[PDB]
């Protein structure tokens, strides 16, 4: 079925591959070549998870966990049961995400809007590929990647983190968190502001953008504006994920020690490093 | 290539907007600040004016007293040595009283009393500011959404610094005032409580923090993608649906089977972000007071 | 146990919050329709939200949503298929008819107003004090389509006054009339302004503004829609 204003937008065109062969919708969903590709990769990855589950001897989603190959496998293929299922499921995940993105692009072209959304979803994909592909390759083994299970992947984050002491001390981890925290702060404020102008005090007319500007000027001495804030939210979220990828791609590839050691570039600097007093002297 | 509307091609400067009067007392509104061509590439160029009423100055003064209290203690830990100050700035820590003193304000200055004085000033400074986000909105005839979402953040803060330590019987359970020390306190907190990954409220808080980055990336991209139909002007799209709103919704309906509206997405936004600190506060509040070990607790319930 | 009670309570709250949020996001576009325009049998599991009302400023009346919903304009499209889920082909010129990526909405035929009731968007020539403060000044530069021919010259910039930003470029054509091009569909360069969306001969097709010092929300949608429609429909040149 259709939204009341949707019909006028359901025209032929926009596809990158297949011509008009896959140029149709199932219910609300656009299909396209990349919709059948997504389905093929998602169908196959889910079947392989369920195969992994029959092998593990459980149906409980809380317990199902597809581990990657042992480290001793390096970057070779492994037998289905001992990491091969993870390797294929990862290939299927990657092809699904990339296909989902290319499908978003087809949808952008049909509606004549910018490609900002798939460009943005690509950063999430690159972060995934950092943990699952780029870092493991630079480190020498697929086993360094995270296992596909609801709780076992958390344990991976715990084990990987504590290999380098407190991971808080990773300077790129600090920047990423700063961007994450600032992102949620910004989203709360933007969502509030628009809502506060659209849904004002009882017995008041709907507010204008000038009110939105004036509120943030009164409160903080600066309004970034309607365009600026949507630019900012995009910048913050993307930056957060970029510095996430960065802080992991350097961990175990060019940095191997406890991360707290990084900060001696400042403390144990020759001139003030000897001076008596403070914490580190 | 195609222009992306991330940075402006041409800036435009005009008479500064002094802003909406409404019920604002203009006596407390400052003069207009100057324009920033650097900021103008990305957002607005105008700086100010700002409102600074009886409550805003109280907040500024208590916030500064907090900074000057942390600062005077950092200098004393440095032995009044400016070179040592810069080198160990991130390692200094105003720690709370030890457990022996419990919830008493009777601790000597050098062993946690100064922490209590800092905490007083920060308590006055945050609540003064929260009253301010409320009053600014009231005077402009706006909703109180900014104040109510701000209470969510204050709640997590209130739990870490005040409500949890009080139910635990000692100020020593509170968070120390230091860059690196507050991270170490955060790590010990999880170790002590049997891995905070297994605190279901911590996992919710993560879902919402990750989900805030997801949602703002989605909405920021969406609006920039329909800014060619004036989509950033969200209030006129709410009052009078334009093709910007329509295309945006259909992008997502076609992509994931369902969509928002121009107003409605900002409800998704305010809750996604608010639930970060709301769940997080609950989860911290329950650690130690009700559940000693989250991993253990998880394997039974 | 109290933590169990908390977590279980929250999942109850969250399902209630999602339900509320999804109905809040049905205040436009619903109820869903079949392809022939009639109301669809299947409407999903969430109910239509009970109406709300915004009182618009400057005597502009009130919007009730959800409520009586129509396109209130002719849609030049035809069904491609007997069953549902298939495209609808333009019966005419999709650019001039307003369909597909060239689409527009029947918005109020009045200009967006700022907070003091004046026009939000005005040409810089009628905007006391406004000048180009940074980047390349496009006024006086040739405007070039994607067939590389010159459609005209930029004669002004239309600015959003409250936000202080350039929204449209007013461009003079061969015949001497002018048209507005959205600023986020142009690339301003050191010696010309390039418009990837449109070929030169198609600039005259951009719908026109009634009054020469103001633009209505209806005209902006018609304009913006037509230009972005060029990415699909002018592309074979
Ligand atoms: C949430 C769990 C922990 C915690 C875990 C972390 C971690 C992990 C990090 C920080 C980091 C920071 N924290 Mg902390 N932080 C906590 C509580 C606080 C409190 C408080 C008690 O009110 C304050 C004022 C701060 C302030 C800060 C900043 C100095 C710094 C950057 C964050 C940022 O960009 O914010 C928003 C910015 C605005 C301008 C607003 N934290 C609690 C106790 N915090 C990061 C850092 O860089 O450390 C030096 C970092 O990696
Ligand atoms: C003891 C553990 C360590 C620690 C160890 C690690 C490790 C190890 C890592 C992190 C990483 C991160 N840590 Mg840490 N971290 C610690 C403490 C903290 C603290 C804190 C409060 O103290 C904070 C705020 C953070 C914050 C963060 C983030 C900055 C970052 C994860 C975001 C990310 O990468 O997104 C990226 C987003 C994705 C990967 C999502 C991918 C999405 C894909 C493309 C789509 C999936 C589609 C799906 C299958 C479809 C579903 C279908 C239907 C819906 C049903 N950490 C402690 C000190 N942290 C990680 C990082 O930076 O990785 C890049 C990382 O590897
Ligand atoms: C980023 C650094 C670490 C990491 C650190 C953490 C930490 C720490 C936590 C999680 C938590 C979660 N992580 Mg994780 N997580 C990582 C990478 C992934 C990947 C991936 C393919 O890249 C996926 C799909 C997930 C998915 C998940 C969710 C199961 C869970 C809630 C997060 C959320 O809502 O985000 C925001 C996204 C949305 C709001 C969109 C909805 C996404 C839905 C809910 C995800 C469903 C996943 C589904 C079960 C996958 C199977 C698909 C089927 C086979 C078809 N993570 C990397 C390896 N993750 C939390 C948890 O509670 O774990 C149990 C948690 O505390
Ligand atoms: C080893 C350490 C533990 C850990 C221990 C903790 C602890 C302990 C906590 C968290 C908390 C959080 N953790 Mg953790 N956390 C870990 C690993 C992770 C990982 C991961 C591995 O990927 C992730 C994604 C996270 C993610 C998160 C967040 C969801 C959550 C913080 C939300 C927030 O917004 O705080 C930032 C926001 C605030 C603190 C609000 C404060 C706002 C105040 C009022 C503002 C004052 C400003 C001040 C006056 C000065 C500046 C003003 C200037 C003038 C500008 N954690 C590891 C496993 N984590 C917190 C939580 O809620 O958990 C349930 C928390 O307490
Ligand atoms: C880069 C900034 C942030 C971001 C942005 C972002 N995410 C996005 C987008 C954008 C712009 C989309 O357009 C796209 C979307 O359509 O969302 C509605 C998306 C998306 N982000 C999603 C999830 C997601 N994003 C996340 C993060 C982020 N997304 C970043 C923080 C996260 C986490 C963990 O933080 C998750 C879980 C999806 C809702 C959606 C992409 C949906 C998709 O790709 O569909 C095709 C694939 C399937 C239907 C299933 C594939 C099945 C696989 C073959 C099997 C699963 C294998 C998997 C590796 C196992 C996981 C087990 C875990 C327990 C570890
Ligand atoms: C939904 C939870 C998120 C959030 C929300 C939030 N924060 C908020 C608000 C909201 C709604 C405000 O209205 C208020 C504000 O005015 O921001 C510009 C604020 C605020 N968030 C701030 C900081 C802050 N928020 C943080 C976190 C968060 N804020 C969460 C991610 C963090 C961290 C550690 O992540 C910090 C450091 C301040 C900029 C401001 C409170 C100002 C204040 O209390 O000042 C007193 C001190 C002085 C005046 C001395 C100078
Ligand atoms: C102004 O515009 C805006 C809208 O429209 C007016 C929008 O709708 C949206 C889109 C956003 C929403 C509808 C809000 C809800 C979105 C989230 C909380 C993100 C989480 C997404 C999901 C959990 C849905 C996942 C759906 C999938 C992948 C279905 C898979 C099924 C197959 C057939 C495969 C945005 C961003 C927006 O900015
Ligand atoms: C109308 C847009 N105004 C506006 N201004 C600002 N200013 C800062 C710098 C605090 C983000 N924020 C918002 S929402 C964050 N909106
Ligand atoms: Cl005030
Ligand atoms: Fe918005």
């Amino acid at each position: 079925a259709l939204l009341s204003f949707e019909r006028k937008y359901r025209v032929p065109g926009g596809t990158l591959v297949g011509g008009n062969l896959f140029d149709f919708w199932v219910g609300p969903f656009y299909v396209g070549f990349f919709g059948v590709a997504t389905f093929f990769f998602a169908a196959l990855g889910i079947i392989l998870i369920a195969w992994s589950a029959v092998l593990q001897g459980t149906w409980n989603p809380q317990l199902i966990s597809v581990y990657p190959p042992a480290l001793e496998y390096g970057l070779g293929g492994a037998p289905l049961a001992k990491g091969g299922l993870w390797q294929i499921i990862t290939i299927c995940a990657t092809g699904a995400f990339v296909s989902w993105a290319l499908r978003e692009v087809e949808i952008c072209r049909k509606l004549g809007i910018g490609y900002h959304i798939p460009f943005a979803f690509a950063f999430a994909i690159l972060a995934y590929l950092t943990l699952v592909l780029f870092r493991p390759v630079m480190m020498g083994a697929w086993g360094y990647a995270f296992p596909y299970g609801i709780w076992t992947h958390l344990d991976w984050v715990s084990n990987t983190g504590y290999t380098y002491g407190n991971f808080h001390y990773n300077p790129a981890h600090m920047i990423a968190i700063s961007f994450f925290f600032t992102n949620a702060l910004a989203l709360a404020l933007h969502g509030a502001l628009v809502l506060s102008a659209a849904n004002p005090e009882k017995g008041k007319e709907m507010r204008t953008p000038d009110h939105e500007d004036t509120f943030f000027r009164d409160l903080v001495g600066y309004s970034i504006g309607t365009l600026g804030i949507h630019r900012l939210g995009l910048l913050l979220s993307l930056s957060a994920v970029f510095f996430s990828a960065l802080c992991m791609i350097i961990t175990g590839t060019i940095w191997f020690d406890q991360w707290v050691d990084w900060w001696q570039w400042w403390v144990k600097l020759p001139w003030w490093a000897n001076i008596p007093g403070g914490i580190n002297g | 290539a195609e222009y992306q509307n991330i940075f402006s091609q041409v800036q435009v400067r005009g008479p500064a907007d002094l802003g909406m009067t409404e019920d604002v007392n203009l006596a407390n509104r400052s003069g207009v600040g100057p324009f920033s061509t650097l900021l103008g590439w990305f957002g607005n160029a105008q700086l100010g004016p700002i409102y600074l009423g009886s409550l805003g100055v109280l907040s500024l003064f208590s916030g500064l007293m907090w900074f000057f209290t942390i600062g005077i203690w950092f200098w004393y830990q440095a032995g009044w040595n400016p070179a040592v100050f810069l080198r160990d700035l991130f390692f200094f820590s105003l720690e709370p009283p030890a457990p022996e003193y419990g919830l008493s304000f009777a601790a000597p200055l050098k062993e946690g009393g100064l922490w209590l004085i800092a905490s007083f000033f920060m308590f006055v400074a945050v609540w003064s500011w929260w009253g301010r986000t409320y009053l600014r909105a009231q005077a402009l005839g706006m909703g109180k959404h900014t104040a109510w979402a701000f209470l969510s953040a204050i709640w997590l803060w209130m739990v870490l610094g005040f409500i949890r330590p009080i139910l635990m019987g000692s100020w020593s359970e509170a968070v120390p005032y230091g860059i690196f020390s507050h991270l170490d306190w955060t790590n010990n907190f999880s170790l002590v409580h049997g891995n905070l990954f297994y605190n279901p409220f911590h996992g919710l808080s993560i879902a919402f923090l990750y989900g805030s980055a997801l949602l703002f990336a989605m909405h920021g991209a969406t609006i920039l993608a329909v800014s060619r139909f004036g989509g950033e002007r969200e209030l006129e799209q709410i009052a009078d649906r334009g093709t910007a709103a329509e295309r945006a919704a259909l992008f997502w309906r076609w992509t994931m089977g369902f969509n928002a509206t121009m107003e409605g997405i900002h409800r998704w936004a305010i809750w996604m972000a608010v639930l970060v600190t709301l769940t997080g506060g609950i989860g911290i509040l329950l650690s130690g007071t009700v559940v000693d070990n989250w991993y253990v607790w998880g394997q039974n319930h | 146990d109290l933590a169990s009670l908390a977590i279980y309570s929250f999942w109850i709250f969250l399902a209630g919050l999602i339900y509320y949020l999804q109905t809040e996001n049905m205040r436009e576009g619903y109820p869903l329709e079949n392809e022939d325009g009639t109301p669809a049998a299947n409407q999903g599991p969430f109910p239509l939200p009970k109406p709300k009302t915004f009182i618009l400023p400057h005597g502009r009346g009130t919007l009730t949503v959800p409520g009586p919903e129509s396109e209130d304009r002719p849609i030049a499209l035809a069904r491609t298929a007997v069953s549902e889920g298939f495209p609808h082909a333009p019966t005419g010129d999709p650019m001039k008819d307003g369909v597909g990526p060239a689409s527009w909405v029947a918005r109020r035929d009045l200009p967006e107003l700022d907070g003091h009731g004046h026009n939000k968007i005005k040409p810089m020539k009628a905007a006391a004090g406004f000048h180009v403060s940074a980047g390349k000044n496009p006024i006086g530069l040739p405007v070039r389509g994607c067939d590389l021919e010159i459609a005209g010259k930029v004669v002004d910039i239309w600015v959003d006054i409250p936000e202080q930003m350039a929204r449209f470029l007013e461009v003079e054509l061969k015949d001497g009339s002018t048209r507005l091009l959205p600023m986020q569909m142009v690339k301003v360069q050191s010696n010309r302004v390039h418009v990837n969306a449109l070929s030169s001969d198609l600039f005259a097709g951009i719908p026109t503004i009634k009054s020469p010092t103001e633009v209505t929300l209806l005209e902006e949608d018609k304009i913006c829609g037509y230009v972005a429609g060029g990415l699909m429909y002018a592309a074979p040149k």
